[PDB]
RNA sequence: ACUACCGAUUGGAUGGUUUAGUGAGGCCCUCGGAUCGGCCCCGCCGGGGUGCCCUGGCGGAGCGCUGAGAAG
RNA sequence: UGGUGACUCUAGAUAACCUCGGGCCGAUCGCACGCCGGCGGCGACGACCCAUUCGAACGUCUGCCCUAUCAACUUUCGAUGGUAGUCGCCGUGCCUACCAUGGUGACCACGGGUGACGGGGAAUCAGGGUUCGAUUCCGGAGAGGGAGCCUGAGAAACGGCUACCACAUCCAAGGAAGGCAGCAGGCGCGCAAAUUACCCACUCCCGACCCGGGGAGGUAGUGACGAAAAAUAACAAUACAGGACUCUUUCGAGGCCCUGUAAUUGGAAUGAGUCCACUUUAAAUCCUUUAACGAGGAUCCAUUGGAGGGCAAGUCUGGUGCCAAUUCCAGCUCCAAUAGCGUAUAUUAAAGUUGCUGCAGUUAAAAAGCUCGUAGUUGGAUCUCUCUCGGCCGAAGCGUUUACUUUGAAAAAAUUAGAGUGUUCAAAGCAGGCCGCCUGGAUACCGCAGCUAGGAAUAAUGGAAUAGGACCGCGGUUCUAUUUUGUUGGU
RNA sequence: UACCUGGUUGAUCCUGCCAGUAGCAUAUGCUUGUCUCAAAGAUUAAGCCAUGCAUGUCUAAGUACGCACGGCCGGUACAGUGAAACUGCGAAUGGCUCAUUAAAUCAGUUAUGGUUCCUUUGGUCGCUCGUACUUGGAUAACUGUGGUAAUUCU
């Protein structure tokens, strides 16, 4: 009994967590949005994105 | 599955009680005559002293011709008299019950570099250990910790490469005879 | 498990064949042979550890198979061929024989013997059986099955066997006041004249030797190897001559041997 | 407004003992016989002991005799 | 014939059988070639069986935490036993048929729980104990959950297959594929845990194999888990402050010493670093070894905590509010340990607060109204070796049986204790040492239970009192001698 | 080293528990120069897994007509190296984890006189009274034609 509980308890959290990730960046959600920060001035930003 | 081993000990135990007045004063009484860098030197010699103690006591209770008494007794009262610190004519395991704290520390390094003249004080002794200046009979040490054989004794030499001993001089000397 | 087993880890080897903690996890690991597992000394260990030949495995394996090494007189290139107890080990190239027996301390001595006495072994009797047409054999420690036996000889008797043809030479009875050698237990090594052997129906024997320097022990009658008749040996012995001493006349010859020479 | 209990809804789902019933898939047994080959018969025919026989390659039908054998 | 402690053992003889889904009795491959067409030496590969090795698998005895708010359980559906078989590699209710009604339990069964894989082991340690052991060695179990197979000597195998259950990948919608509690890596979970690195050089393993392969394993990376060693300054002159000693009653003098403190001077010594070259190594890194540079505020700058209520350590300062006391904040001074030091949680020791050692119960936690009253626990004194066969001895009955005690055998390593050994010392390691040689790789402990041989105090136990009790001989009845009636029938 | 300090009362003593103290574990905070060893996704989820790798293998000695290469000597079947493929062996070891599991596992002790065992090692292998100077049919690799969106499909 305690097994099938905790078997429940992890069955619902892992559902909603997975809900959770496939909302953002998928082909339901919007486009996973990234900011590109340099923090240096000898950093090459054009490299990094291409 | 490694081909490692996980043996390993701790070399001292702390004090029961941490702030006791007496035990504070000798421990630093210690620690200012023989020259060393903090209490935990003071609890590792404690240590080795309280276990060989520990040992004497317990051979002390087996009867005189038990052949392990007879042994034991007899291999560790010839390595306390191998490092000097009991006499040969005292090769007895009652003995071993009025050793002190100081004569394992007499047997360092530091104290004889300093009690053979080699260094102008105790300080001065373990500066010069630790920096490459001392050799034992043909081995550069700089363990100030190296507990001198009466074999050993006689062979405390002083490290034919260091400036004050073979001749060659130090960084300093080349740098300040280079300007004139 | 679900089948045999294939390694051996290092500290879990025979503590005899004193290999060390680091050199690896991993063990020789006898291969199937005419001697037990924990009771044989592994051609690698040999050729490596005692005698120092090689300094790997890959070494030993190059000496093994240029065909230099025979096991009672027989060419092994089996590295891990379990070699035990008795058992000739012949270099033709280097002009070396051996026979492994046992130190006082229990250990594989490197013991050294003449080319003639590398001609023969002996051998314990394990069983006599009758088996079909009433032909009679005999099975040995070392696996070996001889046909048409001596009628004089009986199981725990001890056979002189010559290793170029394989057939019965000479034997000694298992008898009070015959010489014999331990090769188990924890008297392992030592070497005494058999004095008493009391029997225990259902049970094990205990045979009862007393050692040349007058010490007595007893083992199981499986732990009783009889060498020589009455009390000259028919094999040349080690350093010790079965005499364990104890620590303290140990430490006593050590440092006579030490204050002799410096 | 908050914290903490009861709770009609057989509320919905899930599991563990069980009553009754169904039961995939393998294994074994009894059948089955798609296919595949040999013998016999005959045809095209080579030689000998001199048309009796057999030698070797191809084809023809015969639920004749059989052997291997898949699905089910 | 031969064997065991004991065989329905091994071997022998007879009568046959010997499975078509079939048991052996060699249509196999290399190298050197040689003697009188015939005779041959090394091997390799197969091979029925027997033994051995490596095992495995079933049994024996003893040993495990909590729970009675689990006291009766098992038994139709095998529970306990018998007989015959089936199946099985074999022993067996393993299963079937027919029988018997049995088997276990307050000495705790059956049931349930465990934040339960078991041991070797670890922390503590006067001793007894108490807590921990997921974790590298040994044994077991499992590969998402169940179940069933094939092949093989060996698997109920999952880096094999076949289903169902739960998840889940691709798709042209017909179909196809799946199993990181392997090495890395990711998500999730959380207080909580490392790189999608290099290599078979070492240790070993596998294969037809000296040659190939191994995320086993080795090697680097991260790593203040933890353990060992060990810098962050030393000295000289000068100036003050003390303490000795000579000379003076003293004050005082000491180119008399010693020891400290320096907003005082002085060059000597070095690592930390930077960086050739070796060495290292599979290739490297590191360490070690060495050139060169490299120290005065040697700023190349040690931290973490606590103190003005008790163990170590405060008659301190300034802001800010309440009616001089008094909330909150920031400092100074001191103490402790030190490349380390605080905090939380759990646990152990102090702890004799779980008490066997070894606690308590008038008045503080706590002894029952009183008597009778199963089991269990506990119980006065007493009791001082032999007979047969074989060479003074060996076999045999033991003597009531124990409990107790001792001995002997047997009993993985690692760990622990401990012997030896200048890892530069040490924690370690199993090495090394001497001018080819000489050595090591000890030893102890290893509860309990079980084998072995002694001991006879202590504590149970039994041996004759209705005598159908010993020790002898005389016996009578019944069964019974394996041989002394040459070969035999024998009442 | 068989050690203690404090807390109830106006004050004294006591029962008693608590706090400090020391070790072990995990976590975390601040700090951190050198060097030697060295644990490390167990605890909660035996939860779920993208990708790559973790098990393959040839000697003189089973099968070589792949010119993929390569010298003869020439009727000399086959020099020699050797991909593929058939055949043999191994993949039941190792590695991981601790979910299960409470006389079960496991430990010590005994038994197989109640069983199996690839391999190694030794024995046995004219012990049978009844085409062989060598037997038969295939099937890979190779050549050639293909199917499916898709596979270590065929």
């Amino acid at each position: 009994d305690q097994r099938h509980r905790a078997s429940q308890l992890r069955k619902q959290k892992k559902e909603a967590v997975l809900a959770e990730k496939r909302q953002l960046g998928g082909k339901d959600g919007p486009p996973h949005q990234v900011l590109v920060v340099p923090l240096h001035s000898r950093i090459s930003l054009p490299e990094a994105m291409q | 599955p490694v081909a490692r081993s996980w043996v390993c000990r701790k070399t001292y135990v702390t004090p029961r009680r941490p702030f006791e007045k007496s035990r504070l004063d000798q421990e630093l009484k210690l620690i200012g005559e023989y020259g060393l860098r903090n209490k935990r030197e003071v609890w590792r010699v404690k240590f080795t002293l309280a276990k060989i103690r520990k040992a004497a006591r317990e051979l002390l209770t087996l009867d005189e011709k038990d052949p392990r008494r007879l042994f034991e007794g007899n291999a560790l009262l010839r390595r306390l008299v191998r490092i000097g610190v009991l006499d040969e004519g005292k090769m007895k395991l009652d003995y071993i019950l009025g050793l002190k704290i100081e004569d394992f520390l007499e047997r360092r390094l530091q104290t004889q570099v300093f009690k053979l003249g080699l260094a102008k004080s105790i300080h001065h002794a373990r500066v010069l250990i630790r920096q490459r200046h001392i050799r034992v009979r043909k081995q550069v040490v700089n363990i100030p910790s190296f507990i001198v054989r009466l074999d050993s004794q006689k062979h405390i030499d002083f490290s034919l490469r260091s400036p004050y001993g073979g001749g060659r001089p130090g960084r300093v000397k080349r740098k300040n005879a280079k300007k004139g | 498990a679900r089948g045999p087993k294939k390694h051996l880890k290092r500290v879990a080897a025979p503590k005899h064949w004193m290999l060390d903690k680091l050199t690896g996890v991993f063990a020789p690991r006898p291969s199937t042979g005419p001697h037990k597992l924990r009771e044989c000394l592994p051609l690698i260990i040999f050729l490596r550890n005692r005698l120092k030949y090689a300094l790997t495995g890959d070494e030993v394996k190059k000496i093994c198979m240029q065909r230099f090494i025979k096991i009672d007189g027989k060419v092994r290139t089996d590295i891990t061929y379990p070699a035990g107890f008795m058992d000739v080990i012949s270099i033709d190239k280097t002009g070396e024989n051996f026979r492994l027996i046992y130190d006082t301390k229990g250990r594989f001595a490197v013991h050294r013997i003449t080319p003639e006495e590398a001609k023969y072994k002996l051998c314990k009797v394990r069983k006599i059986f009758v088996g079909t047409k009433g032909i009679p054999h005999l099975v040995t420690h070392d696996a070996r099955t001889i046909r048409y036996p001596d009628p004089l000889i009986k199981v725990n008797d001890t056979i002189q066997i010559d290793l170029e043809t394989g057939k019965i030479t000479d034997f000694i009875k298992f008898d009070t006041g015959n010489l014999c050698m331990v090769t188990g237990g924890a008297n392992l090594g030592r070497i005494g004249v058999i004095t008493n052997r009391e029997r225990h129906p259902g049970s094990f024997d205990v045979v009862h030797v007393k050692d040349a320097n007058g010490n007595s022990f007893a083992t199981r009658l499986s732990n009783i190897f009889v060498i020589g008749k009455g009390n000259k040996p028919w094999i040349s012995l080690p350093r010790g001559k079965g005499i364990r001493l104890t620590i303290a006349e140990e430490r006593d010859k050590r440092l006579a041997a030490k204050q002799s020479s410096g």
